[PDB]
């Protein structure tokens, strides 16, 4: 099951960066 | 699955649809004013005929003064007593009338000027003679901006209305014609043109308006006429700040079934100037290229039209609506730079014809119009 | 026959148109006399002074601002004016063996103050 | 004027841009914040990984923050820079 | 209605710190007439004061000016 070259990033956060990336979007 | 989310389209005429266009215009109603701190103001017909005058519209039309209306052709209407107490009624005199006073709803929100009745005359005669050069055929478009007096009704005068001109138009136009199709793109419901005809199927009233707490209250959608004119009473209530685009995917649609449906023979368009943005009592969020696309649109059927122009209570807004809207009906779209006229000094700060809308929120959701065109179309199957 | 009109409307319908323990009455009374006395601080809420200025300056000349110190000199000058004034009216009221200080009591004590 | 009132969001854009500088602010100088960001960028240089290293890395970002902290799912994708946030707060424990 | 703004129990405070027990109900409205027209006093000579200096604003040293001029001078706002 390993994905080689992957594509899809995965960010886990907690409400911090969460609500640092709100802002910039 | 009836509503459909589409951007405005430019307005483009239809060089194959041209039309004799009647214009009613006397140069007195607009010396007539309603109060001190009033809303309505006469004086935006004469604003609105003096764009109609430079920008060179009266070459390719024909200007009338319809003879005013006396006692008797407004009792076609309204009552004996309604017309006799406002044929004398003044500002003088308005002790003497206490108990008409509240009988009649005039004193309060319906002043009492002392050229009340001459005004209300030149409205009802500019209507009839409106309607009834459609009915000879010396016209196929008449337009009259002297009335749009909708609200009025048999006995009482509501909403700045007094004369219900719209009736006695329509009423001549049914002298002629079968069935009259009235439409009124006036913010406020038209309420005294579909209580007029509420239980007749010879005309149908069909009413774009915003229906809240808002004046005058009548406008449900169940409200669809009682007896025989059952289903000839289309309402069809709208929200906050509607938008060029979103107004024209609901009047177009339900607009374009009433004439594959009900098959008009001649069409009343109340071209009322508060659907307008920025309007001092209206809600809504029309521009004036929105405004002119009901009329624009309406145009395109070749039904004998009467063009009656109706609310609007800022002055520049609904005269340069109105001349874009009469443009339209030349088949000539007019440019976005206003000539000199005398009152020039209305229209800051860039003096264009465009009228801009707000940016204030479109609350129409397309759920809500969607199911209100709907039960509308559902309402529609049973006129054929 | 007398007529009037209180209506004050030509038309009807004008909203739808288109345009446990209790002290004794005086021992806290007495008690907060101690407590006002003892305090120091400005009795008349500013904000409402202040503007009790605004509304009466307006006359003498208009866009008159004021400097903050200002209005407080006014408060300040205006408490002890009542305040004085309040020690003598109750004097002229314990004069006529009473304990209630009535108009007619202030009426008289800026009479022989001469403050009138 | 010159957007014909359509650039009114625009007008706070000194207080939204000085707001995004605090939180970023905040975001490196708070315990059991920084270290999450230091496993994102363990987790975005290292690519090739398998969906194992993406649980134990999901708990392990979950072990430096409280029990009772929201956690969020910033999926992107290179193509296309498609940014799907999911709500899972509470949801892995 | 600035001058309703004075309110009874501001008034009934001026009387306690005054030393009264009892104020009849209808002195807080005599006490506001009183009031004004006395503060229309001092403010008017503030005034004076205020248009000879050609300001525009008016200061505290003007108002303890005005009452130095009334009489009754107030220590603790300059001058
Ligand atoms: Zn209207």
């Amino acid at each position: 099951g390993i994905i080689q070259n992957r594509s899809i990033f995965n960010l886990f956060a907690n409400t911090n960066i969460y609500i640092f990336f709100r802002h910039w979007t | 699955m009836v509503y459909e989310a589409t951007p405005f389209d430019p307005i483009t005429v239809k060089p194959s649809d041209k039309r004799r266009v009647a214009y009613f215009y006397d140069a007195d109603v607009g010396n007539y004013a309603y109060g001190a701190g009033h809303p309505m103001k006469p004086h935006r017909i004469r604003m609105a005929h003096s764009l109609i005058m430079n920008y060179g519209l009266y070459k390719k039309m024909e200007i009338y003064r319809a003879k005013p209306a006396t006692k008797q052709e407004m009792c076609q209407f309204h009552t004996d007593e309604y017309i006799d107490f406002l044929s004398r009624v003044t500002p003088d005199n308005l002790e003497m009338f206490k108990r008409e006073s509240v009988k009649f709803n005039v004193g309060d929100d319906c002043p009492v000027f002392d050229g009340l009745y001459e005004y209300c005359s030149i409205s009802g005669g500019g209507s009839m003679e409106g309607a009834a050069r459609l009915n000879r055929g010396k016209c196929d478009v008449a337009v009259n901006y002297a009335g749009g007096l909708h609200h009025a009704k048999k006995s009482e005068a509501s909403g700045f209305c007094y004369l219900n001109d719209i009736v006695l138009g329509i009423i001549e136009l049914l002298r002629y014609h079968p069935r009259v199709l009235y439409i009124d793109i006036d913010v406020h419901h038209g309420d005294g043109v579909e209580e007029a005809f509420y239980t007749t199927d010879r005309v149908m009233t069909c009413s774009f308006h915003k229906y809240g707490e808002f004046f005058p209250g009548t406008g449900e959608l169940r409200d669809i006429g009682v007896g025989a004119g059952k289903n000839y009473a289309v309402n069809v209530p709208l929200r906050d700040g509607i938008d060029d685009a979103t107004y024209r995917s609901v009047f177009e649609p339900v607009i374009k079934k009433i004439m594959e449906w009900y098959q008009p023979s001649a069409v009343v368009l109340q071209c009322g100037g508060d659907s307008l943005s920025g309007d001092r009592l209206g809600c809504f969020n029309l521009s004036m290229e929105g405004h002119a696309n009901c009329v624009n649109y309406v145009k395109s059927f070749g039904i004998p039209m009467m063009v009656v122009g109706g609310g609007g209570y800022t002055m520049r807004n609904v005269a340069r609506t109105w001349c874009f809207e009469t443009g339209l009906l030349n088949n000539v779209v007019l440019d976005k730079d206003l000539p000199y006229n005398e009152y020039y000094e209305y229209y800051g700060p860039d003096y264009k014809l465009s009228v801009r809308p707000s940016n204030m929120f479109n609350v129409n959701t397309p759920e809500y119009l969607d199911k209100v065109m709907t039960n509308i179309f559902a309402n529609l199957e049973n006129t054929k | 026959a007398r007529t009037k009109q209180t209506a004050r409307k030509s038309t009807g319908g004008k909203a739808p148109r288109k345009q446990p323990h209790r002290y004794r009455p005086g021992t806290v009374a007495l008690r907060e006399i101690r407590r006002y006395q003892k305090s120091t601080e400005l009795l008349i809420r500013k904000l409402p002074f202040q503007r009790l200025v605004r509304e009466i300056a307006q006359d003498f000349k208009t866009d008159l601002r004021f400097q903050s110190s200002a209005v407080m000199a006014l408060q300040e000058a205006s408490e002890a004016y009542l305040v004085a004034l309040f020690e003598d009216t109750n004097l002229a009221a314990i004069h006529a063996k009473r304990v209630t200080i009535m108009p007619k009591d202030i009426q008289l004590a800026r009479r022989i103050r001469g403050e009138r | 004027q010159a957007y014909n009132n359509k650039a009114f969001k625009l007008y706070t854009i000194d207080k939204v841009t000085q707001s995004l500088v605090k939180h970023a602010h905040t975001l490196m100088t708070d315990a059991k914040t920084a270290e999450i960001m230091a496993l994102f960028v363990k987790d975005r240089n290292a690519s090739t990984t398998s969906a194992k290293d993406q649980i134990i890395y999901r708990l392990q970002v979950r072990s430096h923050m409280s029990n009772t902290e929201n956690m969020f799912r910033i999926e992107f994708d290179k193509r296309t820079l498609h940014v799907s946030i999911q709500y899972i707060a509470l949801d892995d424990l | 209605d600035n001058i309703q703004g004075i309110t009874k129990p501001a008034i009934r405070r001026l009387a306690r710190r005054g030393g009264v027990k009892r104020i009849s109900g209808l002195i807080y409205e005599e006490t506001r007439g009183v009031l004004k027209v006395f503060l229309e006093n001092v403010i008017r000579d503030a005034v004076t004061y205020t248009e000879h200096a050609k300001r525009k604003t008016v200061t505290a040293m003007d108002v303890v000016y005005a009452l130095k001029r009334q009489g009754r001078t107030l220590y603790g706002f300059g001058g």
